[PDB]
RNA sequence: GUGGAAGUCUGUUAGAGUUGGUGUCCUACAAUACCCUCUCGUGAUCUAUGUGUAGGGGUGAAAGGCCCAUCGAGUCCGGCA
RNA sequence: GCGAAAGCCAAGGCCUGUCGGGAGCAACCAACGUUAGGGAAUUCGGCAAGUUAGUCCCGUACCUUCGGAAGAAGGGAUGCC
RNA sequence: GGUCUUAAGGUAGCGUAGUACCUUGCCGCAUCAGUAGCGGCUUGCAUGAAUGGAUUAACCAGAGCUUCACUGUCCCAACGUUGGGCCCGGUGAACUGUACAUUCCAGUGCGGAGUCUGGAGACACCCAGGGGGAAGCGAAGACCCUAUGGA
RNA sequence: CGAGUGGCUUGCUACCUCGAUGUCGGUUCCCUCCAUCCUGCCCGUGCAGAAGCGGGCAAGGGUGAGGUUGUUCGCCUAUUAAAGGAGGUCGUGAGCUGGGUUUAGACCGUCGUGAGACAGGUCGGCUGCUAUCUACUGGGUGUGUAGGUGUCUGACAAGAACGACCGUAUAGUACGAGAGGAACUACGGUUGGUGGCCACUGGUGUACCGGUUGUUCGAGAGAGCACGUGCCGGGUAGCCACGCCACACGGGGUAAGAGCUGAACGCAUCUAAGCUCGAAACCCACUUGGAAAAGAGACACCGCCGAGGUCCCGCGUACAAGACGCGGUCGAUAGACUCGGGGUGUGCGCGUCGAGGUAACGAGACGUUAAGCCCACGAGCACUAACAGACCAA
C-alpha cells in the first residue's frame, strides 16, 4: 500500500538560493536580564583539531573523566564598536531613529564606508534622550566592525561591519553602557561578552556548492536497480500528480545549494585564549598559523575556512552554564596526514 | 536501555550471519530483527554491538537448530568509537544466546567481548573469560 | 600510548584497537600500520618504522 | 602401447549465427545501426560466381516464412473518372 | 604462447573513423574505476555486475543406453638465479 | 442399478499435471515466515496409450526451484575517469503553429476550461534545469459496433 | 424496523472522447481528507493495581522490514509506540519498470466435421519525440520607487524542526490476601526526521611513491604501451558518511473535559451574561526568505565636478553564462625559491657478501641511505606578475 516516508529535506530554510550578506545578521536577541552588554561578536573560522577535556557533567556517570572533544578553531580578535544606533517604537514596528558617531577610526575602515567627517554626537544623543522621555525608545544596538587586518591567515583587510545589540538592565542604563563603549574608541574583546563554558548561538554562510541535484541537495533517493540503468539515476520520479496541473514548489528540485546563512544552537565555548596553543603543524591547511585571540568552539560551525562567523549569548540553551572546563589537552599534530 | 557508554556503527542487517559465542549448541546465528528498533522505508533494520536481537539458529546441534531465540551482539568487525576517541573492532561479529531474563543461555562464552556491554548485560558480562 | 606496530607515540583522541580472536589487543596508530600489518609484514622488517629504528 | 574415429568437445582461427542487456540509438551513422554478452565453428557446414523454378504460380527442416525496404496472393501499366 | 589468440613491435600505411577554442570543467546524461560493515535484504526473476580461470600433480559421487557423467567435486603446485 | 444412450465403457501406466474449476487441495521437506519448488496422497471440473502412454543416460542462449561461492542488486550512497553537457568562433536543420495567451483557486459549461463567471495573484526581458499541465507532439483507433465493404 | 451520509467497491446509464485523454500491479516524488492505528489531553468501566475494554477532542508527527504470489487484495514471520484507511484522470509510462491482461509463434485440456473457439492453463513475444506556451526550482539583465556607501526595518511568506521510544532514581514503593505492580518529577541514552561540519574513524583520491608481469628503445640507467592507471601495495589535499556537532522550554488563547459564581425557575443548575482551568492540535517564541510592501520603507555618513561605480590587473571564502567576494606596490593576491608540514618506503653508483661456476658469469643480501622521488597545504620571501590606462556618474 507504498509505505510513508518523511518528505525528503526541510521547507524551514527556503527558498535555497544565495544568500544576500557573507556577514551572517540575527533575527533574534537573548533577552534583557543581567547587566548591560553587548549581545555579540565575531570572528574567522580557521580549522580543527581536538581537545582533550574533563568531564563536566554533574549528571555523567563520566563526571570527571578524560574526555575527547571535537573543536573548531576561530581567531577572534577585538572588534570595534563605532557607534550607537537608537530605534523607535513606531505603529509600523521598529525604526532607526539616529546615531551616536566617534572620531578615532581604524585607519582602513573607508575600505568600506564613508566614514564621518563631520558629525554631531550630542545631538544625535539628545534626541535619543528625549525620545526616551517620551518613551518611544525601541532598542539599542552598536554598529561594529571586524580588523581583518589582525589576522594574517586572512586576505581580507577591508572590515565587515554589523550591528549587535545591547542588552542591559534598564533602558537607561544600557543607554550609558552603550554611550560609553562608543566613545573611548569602541573597543572590545571575546572576553568582554563570553566566557569558556557559556553556550553560544553561531551564524554563519555555509560553503558554497553551486548548482547541485536533488539527491545531494534534497537528499532524494537515487534511482534504484534495474530503473538506475534506463537513462535515469539521479533525477527524482515525477514532478507531480496529473492534478493540480502546476508543479508544486515543494517538490525537490536542482539548484543553489551552499551559501546560504545558517543559525547553529548551543554551542559550548570550550575556551578563549591567545597565542598559539591551538595551531597545527604544518599550519591550518588552506588557511594558516593562528597566533593570536583565538576562541575553541565545540564541535562544527557553518562556512569554509577564512569565512566571518557571528557569536551570540544563545536564546534557548538547554543546559546550565558549566564554567570554565578543565582542558587537560589541545592537539596540536598535524591535518595533513 | 541504559547507555553503552560508546558511540556505534551498526555492523548488522536483519538476516546477516553471525557467531554464536557460547556452548549451547548452535554455532551460526542468523539475525531476525532488532528489539526496540523501528527504522524508515526501504531501509534494512540494522543490528550493533550491544544489541538485543531476535535470531534464528542456522547450524548446530540438531536440538538448538531451526530454533528462534534471543540474544545479546557481544563483538561486530564495524569499529565503535569511545569516550577518548579511540576506535574498536573485532576479529569477527558475535552474540550469545539469552533467556527471558538477559541471562546467558550456556555456561561458558567462547572468545572477548566488549566491555561495554557489561553495563547492559551484567549476567553475560560476569560470564565472559575476556572483557576488552 | 605507543603503537604496537611501528612505535610512534599514538597521539591521544586518535587511532584503533584491533581485538584478535583469542581476546589480544594491538593498537594501531593509523591504517598505514594497520594495513602493512594486514600483508604480513612485520615492524622489524620494514626501514621507516620506528620498531626497525 | 599403437591407431586417430566423431552431424565429438574447448576455441571472437577464418567464417557463420543472433540469447540477454529489454543498454546506446530511436528527426539515427543506419527505413533493422553500435557496444558488451551469447551460439556454431569437419559438416544436414560456410561461401563466390554461374544456372533453374514466376504470381492462385515458385520456393518453404512449415514461421503463412520468402519471391529486390512490396506478400493470408509480388511489381508495373491498363480496365479506371 | 598451444595458437592464424591477447599484449608489445617491425615493414608498409596513416594522424581523413576530418570542425575547433575555453572553464579543476557545476547540475544532469553516456561509457567506466574503487567503495567500509552487511551480503540478494534488491527484483516478476541475481536482470546488471561480480566470482572462477592458463598448465602439472593428487583425487573424483549419483546416475548410465557403458559411450558418458567428468575439467564432477575437492586438495596441492606454479617466479627468478 | 446388483442394464440404458450410441459401438465400447478407460486396461499398463501417469495424475492437483505446461491437463485439476473448486485451489494457496491435504500431509511432509525447506524457511523466522514459502499462492513458489520438490515428495506422497489423489475421487482425474475435463489424464491415458504411434490424437501414442510411461520411463530415461547424454545434449540445451528452452520453463520453475534450492545450496555454496560472489558481489554497489539492496541497506545508502560517495569519490574518481573519459566523452558530452556550460561559455566562445565557424557551420546550420527539423518537429510544430486558428487566434489570443503572466497565471492560480473555485465555479460553470457537451458532465475533464490559460481564454466563460467570481475572486486571488501578476513590473518587463533573459540564462540553466528536471518534465506537472496545454485531456503536449507523432498515427482519419488495432479494441467495440455499424456497412445489404473487402480479403 | 425505520432515517440518512459518503462516493473507496460493484452494478446501472450511454452525457463526454473512437482524425487514440497509453493498461493492471509496482516504483519514485509531491499535496490532501478523517470515518484516528500510535502519540497529546479527556469521559465511562463489569475503573483496586498492572494490563485492558468502550467513548470524546484532535490530522502536528509517525504508521517501518521481510517469506509465497504479476498481483491489488490477502495469507504468513519477526520486530514496533503503532506498524490506520482513503482522495489527487482507480495522482504519477513527453519519469522508470513491463511480471499480468490483450497481436502475430507453440503446447495442454475442453468444444467443434472443420477453419477454429475458450471470461481455461502454459512458454516466448518492441516502450517513439531536440519543450513553442504554461508551471515550478535556482541564476542574471533592465525599468519603477527618484547621487552614493554602509547599517537596518518587516508587510508578509516557509518550517515538523522537531516526532517517538527505552532505561535509572522515584520503587519492589502507592494499590493488593497474594500474584503482581503504577505515577508526578529528575536524569541517561536510542530511533526517525532536520540543518551544518571533516579534528577523529571510514570511502575515494587514473595527484603521488613503491613492487612487478609482457614487449619496445642493444644491456644498464631511464622510459612508452597493455583504455582511457597493465596489475598489485600504500596514499596527501579536497569532496564525502559509514564519521562528528546542533535542533527547548516557556508563555497566550481554545477543543473534548473538569469546575467557579449565577439567573431565567425563590431551590437546583459549569452557561444563558460573567469567570478559573485544560490537547502532540492554534497563536507567540526559534530558524529561513523578504524594499517591487505602488503607502515601492528607515538611519548614518559621503557626494552633486566629483562620492561612488564599471572596465582593466593578480586571485578565490564564489561560480554552468551572468552574478558574488578579496587583493592590486600606502601590497603578501598568484607564481618561483627556501623552509615547515605531509605521501611513499630506502635512489643511481660504488664497496663487501652471494648458492655455485676453471673462468666468464651470477638471482639476490648488507652499507652508503629516515635514503631517492613526490605534494592540490602553511610560512618566510617583493625576485617575477598585480603594469598602463580607459569609461561612467547627480
Ligand atoms: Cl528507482
Ligand atoms: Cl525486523
Ligand atoms: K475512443
Ligand atoms: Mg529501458
Ligand atoms: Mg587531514
Ligand atoms: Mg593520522
Ligand atoms: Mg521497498
Ligand atoms: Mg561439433
Ligand atoms: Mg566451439
Ligand atoms: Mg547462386
Ligand atoms: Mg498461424
Ligand atoms: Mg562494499
Ligand atoms: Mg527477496
Ligand atoms: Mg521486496
Ligand atoms: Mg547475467
Ligand atoms: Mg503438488
Ligand atoms: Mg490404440
Ligand atoms: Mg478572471
Ligand atoms: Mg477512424
Ligand atoms: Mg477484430
Ligand atoms: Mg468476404
Ligand atoms: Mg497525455
Ligand atoms: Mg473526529
Ligand atoms: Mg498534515
Ligand atoms: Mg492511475
Ligand atoms: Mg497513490
Ligand atoms: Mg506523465
Ligand atoms: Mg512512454
Ligand atoms: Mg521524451
Ligand atoms: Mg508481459
Ligand atoms: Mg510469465
Ligand atoms: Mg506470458
Ligand atoms: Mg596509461
Ligand atoms: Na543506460
Ligand atoms: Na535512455
Ligand atoms: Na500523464
Ligand atoms: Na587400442
Ligand atoms: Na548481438
Ligand atoms: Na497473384
Ligand atoms: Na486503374
Ligand atoms: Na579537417
Ligand atoms: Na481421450
Ligand atoms: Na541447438
Ligand atoms: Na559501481
Ligand atoms: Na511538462
Ligand atoms: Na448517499
Ligand atoms: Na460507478
Ligand atoms: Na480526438
Ligand atoms: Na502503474
Ligand atoms: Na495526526
Ligand atoms: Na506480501
Ligand atoms: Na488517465
Ligand atoms: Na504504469
Ligand atoms: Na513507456
Ligand atoms: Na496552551
Ligand atoms: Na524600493
Amino acid at each position: 500500500p507504498q509505505p510513508s516516508r518523511p518528505r525528503k529535506g526541510s521547507l524551514g530554510f527556503g527558498p535555497r538560493k544565495r544568500s544576500t550578506s557573507e556577514t551572517p545578521r540575527f533575527n533574534s536577541w537573548p533577552s534583557d536580564d543581567g547587566q548591560p552588554g553587548v549581545q555579540g561578536f565575531a570572528g574567522y573560522k580557521a580549522g580543527m583539531t581536538h581537545v582533550v577535556l574533563v568531564n563536566d557533567e554533574p549528571n555523567s556517570p563520566r563526571e570527571g573523566m578524560e574526555e575527547t572533544v571535537p573543536v573548531t578553531v576561530i581567531e577572534t580578535p577585538p572588534m570595534r564598536a563605532v557607534a550607537l544606533r537608537a530605534y523607535e517604537d513606531t505603529p509600523y514596528g521598529q525604526r532607526p531613529l539616529t546615531e551616536v558617531w566617534t572620531d578615532e577610526f581604524h585607519s582602513e575602515l573607508d575600505r568600506t564606508l564613508d566614514v564621518p567627517e563631520d558629525h554631531d554626537p550630542d545631538a544625535a544623543e539628545e534626541q535619543i534622550r528625549d525620545a526616551h522621555e517620551a518613551g518611544d525608545l525601541g532598542d539599542l544596538r552598536l554598529i561594529t566592525h571586524t580588523v581583518p587586518d589582525a589576522v594574517p591567515s586572512v586576505p581580507k583587510k577591508k572590515p565587515d561591519v554589523m550591528e549587535t545589540r545591547v542588552g542591559g538592565g534598564s533602558v537607561s542604563d544600557r543607554l550609558d553602557h552603550a554611550l560609553d563603549i562608543v566613545e573611548d574608541g569602541g573597543e572590545h574583546a571575546m572576553n568582554d561578552i563570553f566566557r569558556a563554558g557559556e553556550y553560544a548561538d553561531v551564524a554563519g554562510v555555509t560553503k558554497g556548492k553551486g548548482t547541485q541535484g536533488p539527491v545531494k541537495r534534497w537528499g532524494v533517493q537515487k534511482r534504484k536497480g534495474k530503473h538506475a540503468r534506463q537513462g535515469w539515476r539521479r533525477r527524482i520520479g515525477n514532478l507531480g500528480p496529473w492534478n493540480p496541473s502546476r508543479v508544486r514548489s515543494t517538490v525537490p528540485q536542482q539548484g543553489q545549494t551552499g551559501y546560504h546563512q545558517r543559525t547553529e544552537l548551543n554551542k559550548r565555548l570550550i575556551d578563549i585564549g591567545e597565542g598559539d596553543e591551538p595551531t597545527v603543524d604544518g599550519g591550518f591547511v588552506n588557511y594558516g598559523e593562528v597566533d593570536g585571540p583565538y576562541t575553541l568552539v565545540k564541535g562544527s560551525v557553518p562556512g569554509p575556512d577564512k569565512r566571518l562567523v557571528r557569536f551570540r549569548p544563545a536564546v534557548r540553551p538547554n543546559d546550565q552554564p558549566r564554567l570554565d572546563p578543565e582542558v587537560r589537552y589541545v592537539s596540536n599534530e598535524s591535518n595533513q596526514g | 536501555m541504559e547507555a553503552l557508554g560508546a558511540d556505534v556503527t551498526q555492523g548488522l542487517e536483519k538476516g546477516s550471519l553471525i557467531t554464536c559465542a557460547d556452548n549451547t549448541g548452535a554455532r551460526e546465528l542468523k539475525v531476525i530483527s532488532v528489539h526496540g528498533y523501528s527504522g524508515t522505508k526501504n531501509r534494512l533494520p540494522k543490528a550493533g554491538l550491544g544489541d538485543k536481537i531476535t535470531v534464528s539458529v542456522t547450524k548446530g546441534t540438531p536440538e538448538m537448530r531451526r530454533q528462534v531465540l534471543e540474544a545479546v551482539v557481544v563483538r561486530q568487525r564495524k569499529p565503535i568509537r569511545r569516550p577518548d576517541g579511540t576506535r574498536v573492532k573485532f576479529e569477527d561479529n558475535a552474540a550469545v544466546i539469552v533467556d527471558e531474563n538477559e541471562d546467558p543461555r550456556g555456561t561458558e562464552l567462547k572468545g572477548p567481548i566488549a566491555r561495554e556491554v557489561a553495563q547492559r548485560f551484567g549476567s553475560v558480562a560476569s560470564a565472559a573469560t575476556m572483557i576488552v | 600510548r605507543e603503537c604496537d606496530y611501528c612505535g610512534t607515540d599514538i597521539e591521544p583522541g586518535t587511532g584503533t584497537m584491533f581485538v584478535h580472536k583469542d581476546g589480544a589487543t594491538t593498537h594501531f596508530c593509523s591504517s598505514k600500520c594497520e594495513n602493512n600489518a594486514d600483508l604480513g609484514r612485520e615492524a622489524r622488517n620494514l626501514e621507516w618504522t620506528d620498531t626497525a629504528r
